[PDB]
């Protein structure tokens, strides 16, 4: 058995990735 | 996605090319007044001086 | 999704509002018609925006929902479900609507518990199978011993009608429904029982016409009443026959030939009528219009003629007079005629109708529906249509179940007893199925104003220990025996309510993402 | 016609006549009664022990949830000249008695509602108004027949506490059903003047601070002010206070008129420096010579004064407001001293423990006085878990204080719970047929209107008004009329003598009189001239 | 009301949307801060659209809600509740918000079941009383044997901090908070512990300063370091004496008298400083600005001058150096001087501060807080404020209860056991009260990602037979003993969460009508 499962269907699924993408756009500005 | 600055970002050959043209635009003026064979310029302002 | 949009004019919702707005929009459908469930419910009036608003007063959930104009793409799922229930059996349209809504309400609560949507669906599939067995094992059969069979038809007719406008007129309209069907003794066409709506008098003043009524009064120069008439129906041409040659002209040297041909034109029309009259008839009905010339010929012959009673009127007459369409007359000895006693006209609601009384092989009837207002007439007509649709099927499948919430508690019992034998991952979903099933007797009591807190507890406690016929007594507000009270429902109606709500409800649970195309013609 | 004469010319009588409206007939009367129904439908929802609360949202966005009809009706945006008068009715009841902020609207509405049939019967609008006077006199005369009290305002305050419980039972503070009833009784009886039966509203102050719970509300035998000791290291505890109340700043005295001191020589410059230093020393020693050990000043202090206050062990606070120094001087038995040089021991106040209280993480530093000498003023300190329950608690105790004052003014009481209203309705009905000359329909309409109260109470209590009213009205006739009312939980029987439901006689007398007069002045109107659009 | 509206620009809602929109708004607050409940909660980013957007990262529920700008007139009721909780104890602001929301969620269902709103309130009042006893009778006292109380302070400090940014820095900040409070040796003023925020270094590079730090560097012509200094502070005027006579002028016949009076001015300034110097001092700190004139006069004496360190700086300095405000200097024998070891300046984060080291009677401290970003510094400061507030009150009232859901389970069982002794009319509401208490450890598990569906069952079983210390072990994902693990909470914080959640909810449930005044300045 899988010993349970945690369903996570909410805004963090997209926010945590958008925050990184914005930082990359600036981080490469001074490459 | 893109840089979140509210202005415009131009890099590479875009600005490198524009920098030369801006310098040439000014040089295109003074080159005509070099040496004893040059001719005078007339400048007129907005109000008529 | 909202970040880096690559759509032209479209939008989408995922995992956040897609299910939230789908559950809210769809469940709302149940609350709309919830008030119409049970014998004590209130009726609705539906209004249009204007341009002959055509106000409608109605009770039935199908007539309510099909005129709302639901825009929500998920709520439309349940609207189509209620359409199918109306088309298949013609009853229980409110019950299946509110049951599906209650199932969906529970699903939203189960998602809040972090139960995977496929686990919820799987649990409902097992619970649905458990409920199906409860209905199969509890069905009541009726075979021979017609003195008991007729009583079953009276019980089914009474149950359906008790929920509509025709409440305190049951002693008149119950017989109009049961007897009208029994007189057909044949295919459930549901068109052999015609209803004529007239203003004047009360609902209790409606009656069943033993014969058949026609429109289009008896001619100009024709007998008005013939005893022991022979009836011939037809579907042929009276005039402008233009016999089958396309692109033919009369091209002559003088007008003398035109006059001679004109005489020939009438001679053939005269022969045509004579060929019909050789049948030995008293009454002639033709679908196509009757022109001045054959009208004189039929009048001179002492034979009445009716023009264009209806498009299908001739087909209906064939069934109630025992004849044939007879679109061509060239072998009178091969054409069967009908027979009746009276062809006299009668005055009904200040309108003279042609009454064919005492008609042999009369496998059809007409109900004359009287009322004070147009809204009364339209809702009363629908009540007759709904009861006749169920009865036309009950006489084909005699299996019934006990009503008053009895069947619902039996289904919920089977689901509960088996859910407790399954692991919790799925049992929580099977229990939610049973909880929705018990909402139906709760809604019925709540609409009447009874203390549902005690009726539900008492009914469940009864069915926990035998008492498989226990149900709601909506007259006193207690629990009674459905068999003694005579409260039964058609098996097929109850089966489809169970299956349709389960099948439709899955459609919503399976969707996590709605993609909405750019609208057109909106400026 | 207006703006068109028979000769084709314009016809203009009054300015902007085309923007006016006039409709007299019976339509003005039906419009007034109909508008009153909208008002009555509002207040009927907050009558009785189950009365529901209203949420009022002010024009600035502020929100308060209240039950007090005075706070509900005063925050309306109704632009109707007669509906505005319905609010004034509740105001007059609030000002004179302070109880029936809901009752007078429900009663007056019933009189207007029942009058509707009387106009349709063809009864002259004024004859209806006069008919109510003939019936009202009957109800009022019988209202004064059944009344008794054993309250002496000395020690046997049991029925006085019960009156406070009856009033507070309708409010949102039943978690303190007993506690606040006792606070209200103690607050009034310790300041009331038994000689004249007068209670001065200024002798009971109501303060509060957000936090804690309603059960922490206390009655303080003294005064509470904002304490702010001018010297931050000054001891914060005085065990035996000798209080100097002063209305002069601790700075060198200045004239009030234009001064403009002329300084010429260095001897003048330096001499002034010395004289000013001495003024600072004298003004402080003039306090110590009186034995004072705590100064309370309307004005502020100079920096020089704060040091002298420390060295002379003389605590003091600063910038205490007008009404605060007025109350302190009275509560402590002292007098306000104009100047420093007028200080004398005879004008000092006497008080016990003086302390400031810190509340949680804040710096409120509120005063508490423990002991006092024959004080005639008290302070109530209200706590609560949110701003709304505290503000409602202020109104809840206000009503409790008001009905106590009313018993002091007049100690005659009646039985509540609808018993008085049903009994009056029965009495009017008995005399309504003595004699049915013209007014038979009007007097019966009055009797029916009186029942609007036990009927609305029954509805809010969850009972059917027909099943409840028919039983009580029968029981009050089959036997010698007992004080039989209604309730939600029934509490056993509905004997008001055993439930201790006590209401003031003068309260109900005003509710009947004021409601009747308000109905009259709005029935006898048949023409409304309200302007329309500006242009 | 909706028919024949007599309102100018106002409106009102009754019995239909008044209660619906009240419940929607209350839950909307709860769902916002729900994610911050427990030790594994997530942090929020709060920003405005511009005009000093004031970007803030925050976890605490009260800090979140006080910066949103709730418009709904009913939701504001719970916002004010969370404000009071923040002001009183400074902790549990999320817990009281979540609890009140869960109570109201059940109340919406109870009203939907046609339970009178006063019956629901009555049931909760009885349930609340049951919960009050559970918290009181389970309290643990601490009196003497201080070595045991200090251990409790370490547990209380860690419990509060676990929920904030300062997660994996406990080895430093837990001892920091407990020690700073223990050094108060008196009332919990919460002013004697000053926090200074500097950029540079990590959170673990902060330290607790045993002395006192000042701004406003040491003068011009004065020594930078004095050993064994006697400290005198001041609250007086240095220059522009304009001595206390308002409306005074110099009226002379010549310029000589002006110079002579000017000479008198500098004679007074000289005398002023000499009167101060008779105290025998090494330091002079004055709230008011110090002008170049006394700066030289004090410099000649070797006395340090610090100007305008702060308004209240003279109050903190007096308590941590052992002196007095001394607003006037005319009796040197009546003025106490302070004492320290060093007054040297230190470089902290490339910023010079004056350090009073080795102070006598040092009843105060300063925390020097370091971090990489302003957001780290601001949230770390708030974390210190929250822990210091709870500890400052814990040392006053030593009664504590067990955390980790233990207190919530004990309250839930107390309500349940007594609810089963009450009639069904009210027991249904008491069960809802207990359910809301159990939702709290459910949400805490859900935020961490634990299978709350089983852990709640383990707690319900564990607390059925003794195990009054059992709670949720957020480290391993199981149920453990709170006393051994060291998970405890203060009595006072828990009491206020219980009491204010019910009081606020009752206010909302009692409202059936929201009457909305016309707005102003909106066009």
């Amino acid at each position: 058995r899988g010993k349970g499962a945690y369903q996570d269907r909410d805004k963090p699924a997209q926010i945590r990735f958008s925050n990184i993408s914005a930082a990359k756009a600036v981080a490469d500005a001074i490459r | 996605g893109p840089l979140s600055v509210f202005g415009d970002r131009s890099t590479g050959e875009t600005i490198r090319s524009q920098n030369v043209m801006a310098a040439a635009s000014i040089a295109n003026i003074v080159k005509s007044s070099l040496g004893p064979v040059g001719l005078d310029k007339m400048l007129v302002d907005d109000i008529g001086d | 999704a909202p970040v880096n949009i690559f759509k032209a004019g479209a939008d989408e919702e995922r995992a956040e509002t897609a299910r939230l707005t789908s559950f809210i929009g769809a469940i709302a459908i149940g609350d709309l018609v919830k008030s119409t469930l049970g014998p004590k419910g209130m009726d609705k009036i539906l209004l249009s925006s204007g341009r002959d608003a055509s106000l409608m007063v109605t009770n039935d959930g199908a007539t309510i929902l099909k005129n709302i104009g639901v825009d929500n793409p998920a709520a439309k799922v349940l609207v189509d479900m209620s359409r199918v229930q109306d088309d298949e059996v013609g009853d229980g349209t409110t019950s299946v609507t509110v049951l599906a809504a209650e199932l969906l309400r529970e699903a939203e609560s189960l998602i809040a518990k972090k139960i995977h949507p496929q686990t919820i669906i799987a649990g409902w599939r097992e619970a649905t199978k458990a409920a199906r067995e409860a209905l199969l094992s509890s069905a009541v059969d009726h075979g021979s011993d017609e003195v008991k069979f007729r009583q079953d038809l009276m019980n089914i007719a009474g149950t359906t009608l008790s929920s509509k406008l025709l409440t305190h007129h049951k002693d008149h309209f119950t017989k109009l429904a049961v007897e009208a069907v029994l007189r057909l003794k044949g295919s459930g066409n549901l068109e052999a029982i015609h209803i004529i709506k007239k203003l004047g008098g009360s609902l209790a003043d409606s009656y069943l016409d033993e014969g058949f009524l026609l429109d289009k009064k008896i001619g100009v120069n024709q007998p008005k009443r013939i005893e022991n008439a022979k009836i011939l129906i037809a579907n042929t041409g009276m005039d402008t026959d233009k016999i089958k040659i396309f692109g033919s002209r009369v091209r002559v040297d003088s007008t003398a030939k035109v006059a001679e041909i004109e005489h020939a034109e009438k001679e053939k029309m005269k022969e045509k009528v004579e060929r019909i009259l050789k049948h030995g008839i008293n009454c002639f009905i033709n679908r196509q219009l009757i022109y001045n010339y054959p009208e004189q010929l039929f009048g001179a012959a002492g034979v009445m003629a009716i023009e264009h009673a209806d498009f299908a009127g001739v087909e209906r007459l064939a069934l109630v007079t025992g004849g044939e369409i007879a679109s061509t007359f060239d072998h009178p000895e091969l054409v069967k005629l009908g027979s009746c006693k009276l062809i006299e006209e009668v005055m009904i609601g200040e309108d003279k109708l042609i009454h064919f009384s005492g008609v042999a092989l009369g496998e059809a009837c007409t109900i004359v529906l009287r009322g004070a207002t147009q809204q009364i007439l339209d809702e009363a007509e629908r009540s007759l249509h709904d009861a006749l649709c169920v009865l036309a099927q009950t006489v084909k499948d005699s299996r019934t179940v006990y009503g008053g919430g009895c069947s619902e508690m039996l289904m919920a019992h089977a689901v509960t007893q088996l859910a407790n034998r399954t692991p919790g991952k799925e049992a929580v979903a099977m229990e939610s199925y049973a909880k929705a099933l018990r909402m139906l007797p709760t809604i019925i009591a709540d609409n009447a104003g009874y203390d549902s807190a005690d009726l539900v507890a008492q009914l469940r406690a009864a069915h926990s220990e035998g008492n498989t016929t226990a149900g709601l007594d909506m007259r006193e507000g207690t629990i009674g025996d459905m068999a003694i009270l005579g409260i039964t429902e058609s098996f097929q109606v109850k089966r489809q309510v169970l299956l349709s709500a389960a099948e439709a409800a899955e459609v919503i649970l399976r969707v996590d993402n709605i993609i909405k195309a750019a609208p057109r013609k909106r400026v | 016609t207006l703006a068109f004469d028979e000769y084709g010319r314009p016809f203009l009588i009054i300015k902007d006549q085309d923007r006016k409206s006039r409709l007299m007939g019976l339509e003005a009367l039906k419009s007034h009664i109909m508008a009153a129904k909208a008002v009555a439908n509002t207040m009927r929802t907050s009558l009785g022990p189950n009365g529901l609360d209203k949420m009022m949202v002010d024009k600035d966005g502020d929100v308060t949830v209240t039950n007090d009809g005075a706070t509900i009706l005063s925050m309306m945006d109704v632009d109707h000249q007669i509906a505005k008068l319905m609010v004034e009715l509740s105001k007059s009841q609030d000002d004179e008695i302070g109880d029936g902020t809901t009752g007078v609207v429900v009663l007056a509405g019933a009189l207007l509602e029942e009058a509707e049939q009387l106009l349709d019967r063809g009864i002259h609008p004024i004859r209806i108004a006069d008919g109510y006077e003939q019936a009202a006199r009957v109800a009022i005369e019988h209202l004064d027949k059944i009344s008794d009290s054993v309250l002496v305002d000395i020690k046997d305050t049991e029925p006085l506490i019960q009156t406070a419980k009856t009033t507070l039972g309708s409010k949102v503070v039943n978690s303190c059903h007993r506690q606040m009833a006792e606070i209200a009784v103690n607050a009034v009886l310790t300041v009331a003047d038994m000689e004249r039966r007068d209670v001065d509203f200024e002798l009971i102050k109501v303060e509060g601070k957000v936090g804690g719970r309603l059960e922490d509300t206390k009655l303080i035998k003294g005064v509470i002010v904002d304490k702010d000791f001018s010297h931050p290291q000054m001891p914060k505890k005085v065990e035996d206070a000798k209080i100097a109340i002063l209305t002069c700043p601790f700075e060198p005295p200045k004239p009030k008129t234009k001064h403009k001191l002329d300084v010429t020589s260095v001897e003048d410059y330096k001499a002034l420096q010395k004289y000013e230093k001495e003024k600072f020393e004298e003004m402080i020693q003039q306090i110590k010579e009186t034995g004072a050990n705590l100064a309370i000043c309307q004005w502020g202090f100079d920096d020089e004064a704060n040091h002298l206050l420390l060295q002379n062990n003389l605590p003091a606070v600063r910038w205490v407001g007008g009404p605060e120094i007025e109350l302190i001087a009275i509560a402590t038995g002292g007098r306000i001293v104009p100047r420093f040089s007028e200080l004398t021991a005879e004008k000092l106040g006497f008080a016990g423990l003086v302390q400031e209280i810190s509340f949680g993480t804040t710096k409120d530093k509120m005063l508490v006085i423990e002991q006092c000498k024959n004080s005639r003023a008290v302070t109530i300190f209200i706590r609560g878990g949110n701003k709304m329950i505290i503000e409602e608690a202020k109104r809840s105790l206000h009503d409790a204080l008001c009905v106590i004052r009313n018993l002091i003014r007049d100690n005659r009481v009646v039985y509540g719970g609808g018993a008085a209203e049903i009994s009056c309705a029965l009495a009017v009905s008995q005399e309504a047929d003595k004699c049915p000359t013209l007014e038979q329909y009007a007097m019966r309409a009055f009797a029916d209107a009186l029942e609007v109260i036990p009927m609305a109470l029954s509805e809010n209590s969850g009972m059917n008004p027909i099943q409840t009213m028919t039983e009580v009205r029968a029981r009050q006739v089959k036997e010698m009329n007992p004080a039989l009312g209604i309730d939600c939980l029934h509490k056993g029987t509905n004997d008001m003598k055993q439930q201790h439901v006590i209401e003031t006689l003068i309260g109900k007398k005003q509710q009947i009189s004021l409601a009747t007069q308000m109905v009259r002045m709005i029935l006898k109107i048949d023409d409304i001239r309200k302007p329309g659009e500006s242009e």
